[PDB]
């Protein structure tokens, strides 16, 4: 991977997105799809291992096919309507199907076995980058199509999204795939507010995203993907660990840590708008997250586990690679609730 | 758009294609450049759950412009009835219709 | 109606000759013709394995150029416009984007037919 | 609660009407905590690089409390500013609409019949 | 009667489809593509579609060649699969032959057929548009418009091929 | 200077082909601009009438417009035929 | 809504079916893909040409430069599991387990 | 929701000019010439009105003035109309470069017996004006009464009311 080859992947993968959040035109919208699409899968390539292989391609097909499904949602309601931008739909089964589309490419429903799967083929830095850049595009287009999408069909969504995300994770070791349920539980817990107001998944996205860096940002500096391997890392590195475990406490939302305001937030314009049952429902689920999290914990920081003979050697060795951004991302990711009023800025 | 750029800076990106009323190339009208104009002049800054209502007998005229589903349905009704009669056989088509 | 004539007189006319090719001559119809040729020999157990190859990468940025031919396609169509300045810059944006992606085809081996 | 106000600039922080309301005072309790905010982005910074937590280069520490008061600073603005027009088209609307608010009558606890419940 | 070839190019579209798309050998899914692609250019061409109609005949048909290049290369086997080989194929088949023939009976008999959205039988002769053109096409004035309407769509496109030959580059390195 | 002038006969020798591409090609963008005549096109494509001149509805106070399809004021192509 | 309508949507349901419907193999699921995109090229010259959308004339070509754009890669991605495990048959594709 | 407007079969009866189109490519630009007027006016009324309906009677002066134009052709040079026209008709494009020996033999005849000039290039191409009396197309579409807009809003802004108002927070 050439560095300047790797840069111009980046800022085209950028770029892709950028087309699809500030173009009024569908054809746009999907065109920066796939160049996000075209764009994305050779840095999932950049390690070569047959598993970033499997994973290249399973994002590939998955991928692909739903933006075969985004045109035809687009040349349906084109053909209904002879109108070409993005607004409220003009007929109802070409909402549907930019649904199911745009909810492959974010996994959601059923079609979220690629996400668990791609992310453990893939280097933890590409799973930074596929959890957290290729989401803004889709959540972008839901949100500037939220005038006329079936409310059953979102909610069931975002419902199966939190819960097969908090079971799927409950067996699973290797950091990388309980990453990957807990974003999809984070994907049905804005979902889930979408249809209703979307300043409050603006939010929830803007926390999930910065949990995220302030995840993987940790892990890479811990250089850690078993839970075993991460226990390892009590030692080395008890600064990081201590960290690693206060943000998995800003994980499931226990206050008055950052990850509390989201749901707190999401939970209070439901009921503002008679969904009572609903909320309840994500409000119990949360604690599947929050159980493989405190495995998590107990696995990093809060009990000792025991180290290796070698590893001393490594006691003499700093890590050099700087990874700017981590102690603001961290901070902005663990103390914001007394900042809650600062949502209406993106209002 | 999410952000738009088009206006805060001030150019066209992609608006120029959006819709078939707008200036097309040698001034080459749309099928039902008539009927948009209808509605989108009828629906400018009143708002999209409320233009809806009020800008309806437009939207809906402007849909059987393009599908013409309501006309070919009439024009089908019409071949079924004459087809019928014809072969169940009561008169004979004008010469214009033969030649 | 003419067009699709022409091409019916030509297919047809094309099947009649493959009928009397594969019809009227006559043959024994013996075992051993079945075995099959190479120089003399047959081709041992191969002529359907997969074909390690390396040309694979010419074959694909061909298409990768067809696309960018189909873009430039219109010009002829293209020169008859009013805004003619726009046009020019455009269109040879187009064709420096060809020139700039086979020159990235050449220096990073690319275009050069793998070993 | 607004991206469809009429008159919306895009990609504009602060209105130019945003000036007529009271902007933050320097001393706005919101505004040091998210001073004292920059402390722990500074603070962990040197914990992650195993330097001097307590004073290891203050010229990060400065910057990180100097740049995270500022932003908080405009932000404050703008969220004063999105709270204000939420209650100015409030008013607003209901003026424009006194049908849909009827007055309602107040009348004293000596007139309505609450019946109280003995609680043994 | 050579009154319905319009309705027919678009049949013959259907049942070539299915066969592509009945999973047989990729390279008899690949002849379904071509005789599919094939009659669809019809189906452009006489709603006047000229230029576009050759155009994708052409880059069509460079691109199955394309995916034949690597079907003889990394998709043979010492076995070749036929289109007869296995026996699911052509229950495939004829699934794909009956849904369009019943269907296309209801709408020669009802003309409201009610599968998705809502339908005509009464051929598409009709939905044609008189009018007139002048000296110039429509279809090839608007596909020249590219070059001064295009502004965005060509600057991405090229933007794009350019990433796209980058990354056939970086994934087929093989390190 | 002397290490440019030896490249390009280098050029000029080793890969011909490539200088007398890339010189005609860069020739290609820079002639249009400095070129005298492309307005003169821009006037070629403008005077093609591909489609009818609608007339004005006549009120009084347009000397400019020609009142006949004959008359001597108006747009004109004398260029054109020069040409 | 015609014939010519019906048949192209119905080409494309089918298409749909084939593709993500998969039987064995990859290659040949990818081809059904590729079909796909002719399937809804064909439709959208239907209405562009049919309403007079004189500027959306070069929607489907930019819509299929794009499109061939994804087979550019994807059977560019079947070389690559191809080298390694042998050929495309998606049923060894198994290795990414846990 | 109403029914038509269909004038009668007798409205719509004119003397249909029955000529062929190597004749009318001849005539032409001598034809434009001297009958500019009665077709100027006609389409002026079809691009006003947008609606044939009210211009049938345009229809009816454009068709009885060619007439007359053709009549008075007739009356005179004629042999060379028709070379030109036989010759015109022979071109598979009606290319008016093939006869220009003709076009002159063409051209000198209305210019000394008709007293007309073949119009100069681009100079029947130029857009005209032509007084019309009817009146104007008021509302061409027939487009109803428009939406009123939204209420306008206006007012300085206040501070929010108690802050943020939002759960606990006092500002
Ligand atoms: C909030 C918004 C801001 C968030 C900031 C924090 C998160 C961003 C990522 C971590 C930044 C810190 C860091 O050290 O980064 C470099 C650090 C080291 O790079 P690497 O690829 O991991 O390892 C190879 C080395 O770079 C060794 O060099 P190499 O030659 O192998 O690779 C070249 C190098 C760049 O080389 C250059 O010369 C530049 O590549 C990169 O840095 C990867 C990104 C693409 C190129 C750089 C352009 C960035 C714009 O990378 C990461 O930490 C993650 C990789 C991806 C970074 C960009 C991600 C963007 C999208 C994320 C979400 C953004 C917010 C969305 C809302
Ligand atoms: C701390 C706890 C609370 C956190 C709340 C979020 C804080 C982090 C994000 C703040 C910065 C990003 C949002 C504001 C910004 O930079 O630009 C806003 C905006 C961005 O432009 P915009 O608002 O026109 O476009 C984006 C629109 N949304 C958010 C709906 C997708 O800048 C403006 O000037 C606003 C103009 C329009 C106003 C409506
Ligand atoms: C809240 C705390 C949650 C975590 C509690 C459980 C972990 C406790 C520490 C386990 C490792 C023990 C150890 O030897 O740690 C040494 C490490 C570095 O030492 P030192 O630099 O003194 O740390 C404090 C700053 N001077 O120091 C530490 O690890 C102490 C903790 C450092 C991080 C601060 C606490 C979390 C802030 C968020």
């Amino acid at each position: 991977m050439n560095p300047i080859i790797y840069t111009t992947l980046i800022m085209t993968v950028m770029s892709g997105t950028m087309l699809v959040m500030i173009s009024s035109h569908w054809l746009l919208i999907w065109i920066g799809f796939e160049m996000n699409l075209l764009a994305m899968i050779p840095v999932l390539m950049k390690n070569f291992n047959p598993r970033a292989t499997e994973a290249a391609t399973k994002y590939f097909l998955t991928q692909a096919t739903a933006s075969m499904m985004l045109m035809m949602a687009i040349i349906i309601n084109l053909l209904y309507s002879g109108q070409w931008t993005i607004t409220k739909m003009f007929n109802p089964v070409a909402m549907t199907m930019m649904t199911m589309a745009l909810a492959m490419k974010l996994g959601l429903s059923p079609f979220h076995f690629w996400v668990p799967e791609v992310t453990q083929g893939i280097s933890l830095q590409a799973g930074l980058l596929l959890l957290t850049w290729q989401k803004l595009a889709p959540l972008s287009v839901l949100c500037q199509i939220s005038q006329s999408i079936n409310p059953n069909l979102m909610l069931t969504m975002a419902m199966l999204s939190i819960l097969i995300g908090g079971w799927g994770g409950l067996n699973q070791t290797q950091l990388r795939k309980i990453m990957a349920y807990s974003s999809i539980a984070h994907m049905g817990w804005m979902t889930a507010v979408l249809p209703y107001n979307t300043t409050m998944t603006i939010l929830n996205l803007l926390i999930y995203i910065t949990m995220t860096l302030a995840m993987f940002m940790l892990l890479i500096h811990s250089s850690a993907t078993t839970t075993l391997s991460l226990s390892h890392t009590w030692n080395k590195m008890p600064v990081i660990t201590s960290l690693m475990m206060v943000t998995l406490l800003s994980m499931g939302g226990l206050p008055p840590l950052s990850g509390f305001m989201p749901k707190w937030m999401i939970i209070q314009e439901m009921t503002k708008n008679e969904s009572i049952i609903m909320p309840t429902l994500m409000a119990m689920t949360a604690l599947l997250n929050l159980y493989f999290y405190m495995r998590l914990a107990y696995s990093s920081s809060l009990t000792m586990f025991p180290s290796t003979n070698n590893m001393k050697m490594k006691w003499q060795f700093e890590h050099t690679k700087q990874m700017k951004l981590l102690p603001t991302m961290i901070v902005l990711s663990t103390l914001v609730l007394p900042m809650t009023p600062a949502l209406s800025s993106l209002n | 758009p999410f952000f738009d750029v088009q206006k805060r800076l001030g150019l066209d990106l992609d608006r120029w294609m959006t819709i078939q009323s707008a200036e097309q190339p040698h001034k080459i009208p749309g099928r039902c450049h008539a009927f948009e104009k209808e509605w989108i002049e009828c629906a400018h800054g009143i708002g999209g759950i409320r233009a809806e209502k009020e800008c309806k007998i437009e939207f809906d005229d402007f849909v059987e412009c393009l599908l013409r589903q309501k006309t070919m349905k009439r024009l089908s009704a019409i071949k079924r009835q004459r087809d019928k009669l014809i072969k169940e056989g009561k008169y004979t088509p004008p010469p214009h219709h033969l030649g | 109606m003419n067009i699709m004539l022409t091409l019916l007189t030509n297919v047809t006319l094309a099947s009649l000759l493959v009928l009397i090719a594969f019809w009227l001559p006559q043959l024994n119809a013996y075992s051993e013709k079945t075995s099959p040729y190479e120089c003399g020999f047959d081709p041992m157990g191969s002529a359907r394995l997969p074909f390690s190859m390396k040309f694979f990468l010419v074959a694909i940025t061909f298409l990768l150029f067809d696309l960018e031919i189909a873009l430039l396609l219109p010009l002829p169509w293209a020169s008859q416009t009013n805004n003619l300045k726009t046009m020019l810059t455009m269109a040879l944006f187009l064709l420096i984007l060809l020139a700039a992606s086979l020159a990235y085809e050449w220096t990073q081996k690319g275009l050069e037919w793998a070993e | 609660m607004m991206s469809g106000r009429p008159g919306r600039v895009p990609l504009q922080f602060l209105p130019n009407e945003a000036r007529s309301l009271p902007p933050p005072k320097l001393t706005d309790p919101r505004l040091v905590y998210m001073g004292f905010l920059g402390y722990c982005s500074g603070l962990i910074d040197n914990a992650i690089r195993r330097r001097p937590v307590v004073s290891a280069g203050l010229h990060r520490q400065l910057l990180y409390v100097t740049s995270f008061v500022f932003f908080g600073y405009y932000l404050l603005k703008r969220q004063d500013y999105m709270y204000a027009l939420r209650d100015h088209d409030m008013f607003a609307y209901v003026k424009s609409h006194p049908e849909d608010f009827p007055e309602k009558d107040k009348k004293t606890y000596g007139e309505i019949l609450e019946e109280f419940h003995p609680v043994r | 009667m050579t009154m319905y070839i319009a309705f027919i190019l678009s049949t013959i579209f259907v049942i070539g489809f299915v066969g592509f798309s009945s999973k047989p050998s990729p390279i008899y899914g690949g002849l379904g593509l071509i005789v599919s692609g094939g009659v669809g250019c019809g189906i452009v061409l006489n709603f006047g579609g000229s230029f576009l109609g050759l155009m994708v005949f052409l880059i069509y048909l460079g691109g199955m060649l394309v995916v034949f290049g690597y079907t003889t290369a990394m998709a043979t086997e010492m076995y070749p699969e036929v289109w007869v080989s296995n026996k699911t194929v052509f229950g495939a088949f004829v699934s794909g032959l009956m849904m369009e023939f019943c269907m296309v009976y209801y709408a020669l008999k009802e003309e409201e057929v009610e599968i998705i959205f809502k339908f005509n039988g009464l051929g598409d002769w009709v939905i044609y548009d008189t009018g007139d053109s002048g000296f110039f096409s429509e279809e090839a004035m608007g596909i020249a418009a590219l070059y001064s309407y295009g502004t965005w769509l060509v600057i991405v496109t090229g933007w794009s091929l350019l990433i796209g030959v980058v990354v056939i580059m970086e994934i087929t390195r093989g390190n | 200077a002397g290490r440019i002038a030896s490249f390009l006969k280098n050029a000029w020798a080793k890969e011909p082909v490539l200088v007398a591409s890339f010189a005609i090609g860069g020739l290609a963008i820079i002639l249009p601009s400095l070129s005298p005549y492309t307005n003169y096109a821009i006037r070629i494509n403008r005077a093609t009438p591909y489609n009818y001149p609608v007339p004005l509805r006549d009120d009084g106070n347009m000397p400019d417009v020609p009142s006949h399809p004959q008359d001597p004021q108006g747009p004109s192509l004398e260029w054109l035929k020069n040409l | 809504m015609p014939l010519v309508y019906m048949n192209i949507i119905m080409a494309f349901a089918i298409a749909l079916a084939g593709l993500l419907m998969y039987r064995s193999h990859l290659m040949s699921s990818l081809l059904c893909l590729e079909g796909m995109m002719l399937s809804l090229f064909i439709m959208s010259t239907l209405i562009i040409l049919n309403t007079h959308f004189t500027l959306a004339n070069m929607m489907p070509i930019i819509l299929l430069v794009f499109a061939a754009c994804e087979a550019a890669l994807g059977l560019s991605l079947l070389v690559m599991v191809s080298n390694t495990y042998g050929t495309d048959y998606v049923q060894n594709l198994n290795l990414l387990q846990c | 929701p109403g029914i038509v407007e269909l004038p009668t079969l007798e409205d719509l009866k004119v003397q249909e000019v029955k000529v062929s189109s190597s004749v009318l490519k001849a005539a032409a630009h001598h034809y434009g010439a001297q009958c500019d007027k009665p077709n100027k006016e006609f389409m002026l009324c079809r691009w006003e009105e947008k609606d044939p309906r009210r211009c049938l009677e345009e229809g009816k002066l454009v068709n009885q003035c060619a007439l007359d134009f053709f009549r008075q052709i007739k009356r005179h040079c004629a042999e060379p109309f028709t070379e030109y026209w036989t010759c015109i008709d022979y071109s598979g494009l009606q290319l008016f470069r093939h006869c220009r020996k003709q076009q002159a033999k063409f051209d000198e005849c209305v210019l000394d017996k008709l007293g007309w000039v073949r119009p100069d290039l681009g100079e029947l191409s130029k857009v005209t004006k032509v007084k019309t009396d009817r009146p104007l197309p008021e509302n061409p579409y027939h487009s109803r009464a428009r939406p009123e807009p939204n209420p306008e809003a206006e007012g300085d802004l206040k501070p929010a009311k108690h802050g943020s108002r939002l759960f606990f927070w006092t500002m």
